[PDB]
DNA sequence: AATCTTTCCCACAGT
DNA sequence: TTACTGTGGGAAAGA
């Protein structure tokens, strides 16, 4: 028996925010497998269950009678449809997919990830799909004509070294850089000027990464960075310094930290430290590096969904979860506001605070919403005295009510 | 444009 | 034209 | 020891 939300329980809501949030990782590019190869994707998409929406769902869950397995939330993961990977998740808030791969036998040029959740008990969650992922031949000189396989400088990168079992991923954690086995980090990318000193502070500037080039990786979690570094391009197991072409999705790169005699950042076992080069006999543009030393790179992407039961446990999934792209004001005898975004239904309404407002759903990316009069959010105005701003919330008739980081301010006249 | 940015730096550890 | 991508092949270093 | 398996390099083929 669905119940619609109530004040009381937006109320309630809005005043602790206690979502559930279902975070997909994942590399924007990956290499297809031929005949009967796997070339796994890798780093392996990573599904995190962020929020303190979890904790209080299995609280509720178990107070109504359910045991640890059947709270335990589940979740299988698959390409296209085209069957899913079950993923573990006992003991963690997040799971990694270390054997996906895609065939030749499948034409798509761009395919989704789809994770599918539910409940131990078998209670479903939904369905949750990733940013599109670009199939690629292999890796490839590249040109700034095809800006998908080149890399930005302010995007986010992964980066890996593989010695299929030995691969370990840069990672931040306890304050450390480290070579983790089981987590990766995202990494914005930041090209500096060739004479930009070292630095807390630093000045980066736009354009696509070249070998060559200098460099800050900053962690996108943590905001941590290593010292200054070189991107090289590496050649078997050379850095070769003369190289200056692109930077390309999957390509081989060495990161020699600036001013120093030689030394690369380099992997020992789960440690991040320096490591000297050795220089090469005739050939002096080139230096040797340890093994320890050869990074694969590659562009990263996220999906983040956000969802919470305000009325309780509902029997439909969550999903498709609706995204508020964009709001514009819209005019009439009354003031209405034109929502543009995905998945929207004819069961949805857009709340104001507390207070829901009346909706109109023109298709799935389309709505109209009549604003609230200022007077059901401060008791007796007639007009808007002060600048009041309320949250803006997208609530289906089950109850459950979706976040959004929007806003609609009341301003004087 | 170019912007000034802030990140604590960390600095390998040179090998054992 | 010429280069670039896609597919196919196979050795390496381990189960 | 033999068979198998991701991965990485390189050749052949198609764009």
């Amino acid at each position: 028996p669905p119940k619609r939300l109530t004040r009381e329980a937006m109320r309630n809501y809005l005043k602790e925010r206690g979502d559930q949030t279902v975070l997909i990782l994942h590399a924007k590019v990956a290499q297809k497998s031929y005949g009967n190869e796997k070339r796994f994707f890798c780093p392996p998409p990573c599904v995190y269950l962020m929020g303190s929406g979890w904790k209080k769902k299995k609280e509720q869950m178990e107070r109504d009678g359910c045991s640890e397995q059947e709270s335990q939330p589940c979740a299988f993961i698959g390409i296209g449809n085209s069957e899913m990977q079950q993923l573990n998740l006992e003991g963690k808030n997040y799971c990694t997919a270390k054997t996906l791969y895609i065939s030749d036998s499948d034409k798509r040029k761009h395919f989704m990830l789809s994770v599918k959740m539910f409940y131990g008990n078998s209670d479903d969650i939904g369905v949750f799909l990733s940013k599109r992922i670009k199939v690629i031949s292999k890796p490839s000189k590249q040109s700034l004509k095809n800006a998908d396989l080149c890399i930005a400088s302010g995007t986010k990168v992964a980066l890996f070294n593989r010695l299929t079992v030995s691969t370990r991923y840069l990672h931040v954690e306890g304050g450390n850089f480290h070579a983790s086995s089981q987590q990766w980090g995202a990494f914005y990318i930041h090209l500096l000027d060739d004479d930009e000193s070292e630095g807390e502070e630093f000045t980066v500037r736009d354009g696509y990464i070249h070998y060559g080039q200098t460099v800050k990786l900053v962690c996108s979690v943590t905001g941590m960075a290593l010292p200054r570094l070189i991107i090289r391009k590496v050649d078997k197991q050379t850095a070769l310094l003369d190289a200056d072409d692109p930077v390309s999705q999957l390509h081989k790169c060495a990161f020699y930290l600036k001013d120093t005699e030689r030394m690369y950042l380099c992997l020992s076992q789960e440690r991040i430290i320096q490591f000297q080069a050795t220089p090469c006999p005739k050939e002096q543009n080139k230096e040797m590096i340890n093994d320890g030393a050869s990074w694969t790179i590659i562009s990263t992407d996220k999906a983040e969904y956000t969802f919470y039961e305000g009325m309780g446990p509902v029997l439909a999934p969550v999903t498709p979860v609706p995204v508020v792209e964009s709001l514009q004001l819209n005019g009439g005898d009354v003031a209405m506001l034109e929502l543009t975004g995905q998945n929207f239904t004819p069961n949805l309404r857009v709340w104001f605070g507390d207070v829901e407002a009346e909706t109109m759903y023109r298709c799935g990316e389309s709505m109209l919403c009549v604003v609230p009069d200022i007077s059901a959010f401060r008791e007796g105005w007639r007009w808007v005295r002060q600048p009041v701003q309320v949250p803006v919330t997208l609530v289906r008739n089950d109850g459950v009510i979706y976040s959004t980081s929007l806003t609609f301010t009341y301003t004087p006249e | 444009d170019a912007a000034k940015l802030r990140a604590l730096l960390w600095t390998p550890p040179p090998t054992p």
